[PDB]
């Protein structure tokens, strides 16, 4: 759900991040099409998509549990359908990014896998770090098991 | 919370059930996984919505 006046931020698992006002779409008819808004490249889809709203909360995911907490302001804004930058390390321990979510502290957070597993921790272990880093480890993923879900659990 | 699989098939589950813990564990299975399926969708909402 969207206000009259907010901020659209679009993600992939390849490490883009595309933020512009929605201002600069319009509203239109419900059999339409629509437009592009975001430069995607090849051999990637988007995978998330976060309002943002407040300040001081962000998370991301591989297949592997790994991510991370960065500053929300840090992330540069151009115009829609532009290249983005990368926003976390790809490497080897980590895969591919899986979702993002904007979660601040005294909250908690859930993962699944394809298989089940289901597990609850706090955000309180994961420190702020900058953009340009890789990810630490989060969840113990077992064998032939690949991160599916990320939620956030409120206060 | 609910979940739901590749065929489809949905159930909530209450969320005292679950408690926190320290980064790095192993977890408990949240539903008994079909032969053939995986889990694609999570959620997290009220009863009331």
């Amino acid at each position: 759900l969207t206000s009259g006046e907010d901020e659209v931020m679009l993600f992939s698992a390849e490490g883009k991040v595309v933020r512009f006002k929605e201002s600069s779409v319009r509203a239109m008819g419900c059999n339409t099409t629509g437009v592009r808004g975001i430069r995607l490249g090849e051999g990637d889809k988007v995978v998330s998509l976060i309002v943002p709203r407040g300040d001081g909360a962000i998370l991301t995911a591989t297949q592997n549990g790994y991510g991370k907490r960065t500053a929300v302001a840090e992330y540069p804004t151009k115009s829609r359908a532009t290249k983005g930058v990368i926003s976390i390390k790809v490497t080897e321990r980590n895969g591919l990014v899986v979702g993002a979510v904007q979660v601040d502290d005294c909250d908690q957070i859930m993962m699944i896998t394809d298989a089940g597993t289901l597990v609850r921790t706090r955000v309180s272990e994961i420190s702020i770090v900058g953009r340009n880093t890789q990810g630490v480890i989060l969840i113990r993923t077992a064998e032939d098991e690949n991160v599916v879900g990320l939620q956030r659990v409120a206060e | 919370v609910v979940t739901l699989s590749h065929q489809g098939y949905v159930k909530y589950q209450p969320l005292s059930e679950y408690e926190a813990q320290r980064r790095g564990g192993k977890g408990k299975s949240a539903a008994r996984i079909k032969e053939e399926d995986f889990i694609d969708r999570l959620l997290v909402a009220n009863t009331h919505d």
